[PDB]
């Protein structure tokens, strides 16, 4: 059934499963043209695929070409994510295979189904939260590979850096939803507080600063500052 | 014109014959129906006045042997059995008509309502959904469920209908995931009219089947399989171009018989509304579309 706070920590046991989300798959700029009518442009997605468990993220970049010639895109773009999601169960060994997919988003769960079919012992779910998956696009490591792209591509992360080796999987999911969930209700702020420190860096090997345990908790009180003001702003509380 | 007699009424019950209907009392002389026009299939039902619950009945053409009806006070109900003495046959018929304790099929000479719920339903055809292939007639009831029913106990008690899945193996071709889904024209045409169905007479026959058992039984699982071939028709874009006219045809005579009070749980609200309105044949049932607008504008 779906996912929701009851069902929570159903995430960091020892069956392997993988969250797909797809917000970031079709991606356009919206602007006018000579004739004064609105036009889109289309730049490179990727499909935002993540074990919880582990921190293994498999950033399938889309690239543009992918949409040429083609119409209706928004839904077409649900069943290339589908796609892309079979191919990549169908790559892994038998051993690595998720017993479960959840789906962000509820109008995932038809392509995913349809491509999984032959798959009947994976169970494709839904969910009731609302994961802020869409601002790894805010992760400027992550952003970067995706723009630069010239083909289709995947490209393999640790969305975790090393923090496993100090912290429980609940706690480093706690901690990256709360880091996405400051990036998308302020982007600015949001990265303003992780890098203002210019002797805190990030490795070339990892996607976040090298904070000591001390650091992170300072970064997380103020990452959880920045959200409930800006919840005060939105709607005047 | 053709008979069936009954030995005798012990238990109050309403009978029904096709489309029509009638009281009998408990203990009172009933000896069958008469005038029953050759050439169709039947369906005679029962629904006795103290168990409101289990509609049930029977399936049968005349032209395939003499039926009748008789009570057992066993298994308490009316069952039907084949009389194979043939002059044993029309000598009770003959002696029942001449103390005219029959009633007569009270078919209107104008009306083609039983023709046209039935026009191709076969009774070869129904032995292979109601499987019991000792007696001629089939019976049906308000419980029994269906073989895709039983996939998700006792198969010999069992609506063999024609599974349709859309999420299945059968439903897509590899590599046409997107495609197959949004356009069933390969489940329909490729693998149900060519491959499993032969033609559209037959998937026609099954789909007004299922219809009668919904409506004369309150039969769950055939509604079930009724709305699944209405919508696997309308969610495919290249039908041929005579089904889409009879099933215009079909689909108004169903929706115009249907009593009234019943349209809550007989009709389902996603499919008719898809059709109807969301598919690719929203188009092509003007007179379905007409009538379930101007009798049912609510479910829509
Ligand atoms: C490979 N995608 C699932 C699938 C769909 C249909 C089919 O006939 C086999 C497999």
């Amino acid at each position: 059934g779906a996912m929701n706070s009851s069902n929570y920590a159903e995430l960091f046991n020892n069956d392997i499963k993988l969250f797909v989300d797809d917000t970031n798959v079709y991606r356009v700029t919206v602007h006018k043209t000579f004739e004064g009518n609105v036009a889109t442009k289309a730049i490179n997605g990727c499909i935002f695929t993540l074990n919880p468990k582990t921190g293994h993220l498999f950033l399938k970049i889309i690239h543009t070409s992918v949409w040429a010639g083609q119409k209706r895109l928004s839904q077409l773009a649900k069943w290339k994510t589908a796609e892309e999601v079979s191919a990549l169960v169908r790559s892994l060994p038998k051993e690595e295979q998720p017993k479960q997919i959840i789906v962000t988003r509820k109008a995932m769960l038809d392509p995913l189904e349809v491509h999984m079919l032959d798959f009947p012992n994976i169970a494709i779910r839904p969910t009731e939260l609302r994961l802020p998956f869409s601002a790894a696009m805010s992760i400027d490591k992550l952003s970067d590979v995706v723009m630069k792209a010239t083909e289709p591509q995947m490209v393999l992360f640790n969305i975790y850096d090393d923090w496993l080796d100090r912290i429980s999987s609940y706690t480093a999911f706690s901690r990256l939803t709360l880091l996405l969930r400051a990036l998308k209700t302020n982007e600015e702020s949001a990265k303003m507080i992780l890098l203002s420190d210019p002797t805190i860096t990030i490795k070339s090997y990892h996607l976040w600063p090298s904070f000591t345990d001390e650091q992170w908790i300072t970064i997380e009180s103020q990452m959880r500052d920045l959200i409930l003001t800006e919840y005060g702003r939105k709607y005047n509380v | 014109m053709n008979t069936v007699p009954f030995t005798s009424a012990p238990i109050e019950v309403t009978i029904g014959i096709d489309q029509y209907s009638f009281n009998v009392k408990e203990n009172q002389p009933f000896h069958g129906i008469k005038d029953i026009p050759i050439g169709h299939v039947h369906v005679i039902h029962f629904q006795h006045a103290d168990n409101s619950s289990m509609r049930y009945g029977y399936w049968f053409d005349c032209r395939m042997g003499n039926f009748y009806i008789q009570y057992d006070p066993k298994d308490g109900l009316y069952k039907m059995m084949e009389e194979r003495d043939g002059a044993k046959f029309e000598n009770i018929v003959h002696n029942f008509k001449e103390r005219q304790m029959m009633v007569s099929y009270p078919k209107i000479d104008e009306d083609d309502t039983w023709y046209n719920l039935t026009e191709f339903v076969q009774m070869d055809k129904i032995r292979k959904i109601v499987r019991k292939d000792e007696n001629q007639f089939s019976y049906v009831d308000s419980s029994m469920t269906t073989v895709q029913e039983n996939e998700l106990s006792d198969p010999a008690h069992s609506l063999n209908y024609t599974v349709i899945n859309f999420k299945s193996r059968e439903a897509i071709r590899p590599g046409h995931e997107m495609e197959d889904f949004l356009d069933k024209s390969y489940y329909l045409n490729t693998v149900m009219l060519q491959g499993i169905f032969k033609n559209s007479s037959n998937y026609f026959g099954e789909l007004q089947f299922a219809f009668l058992n919904a409506m004369f039984f309150g039969n769950y699982g055939s509604s079930l399989q009724w709305h699944a071939m209405i919508e696997l028709i309308c969610s495919s874009a290249t039908v041929p171009k005579h089904m889409l006219d009879k099933l215009d045809e079909i689909l108004y005579y169903q929706i115009k018989t249907l009593p009234e009070q019943y349209s809550d749980i007989l009709l389902n609200e996603r499919v008719w509304n898809i059709c109807l309105y969301s598919s690719f044949q929203k188009n092509s049932l003007h007179n379905t579309e007409k009538i379930m607008e101007n009798k049912y504008p609510e479910l829509l």
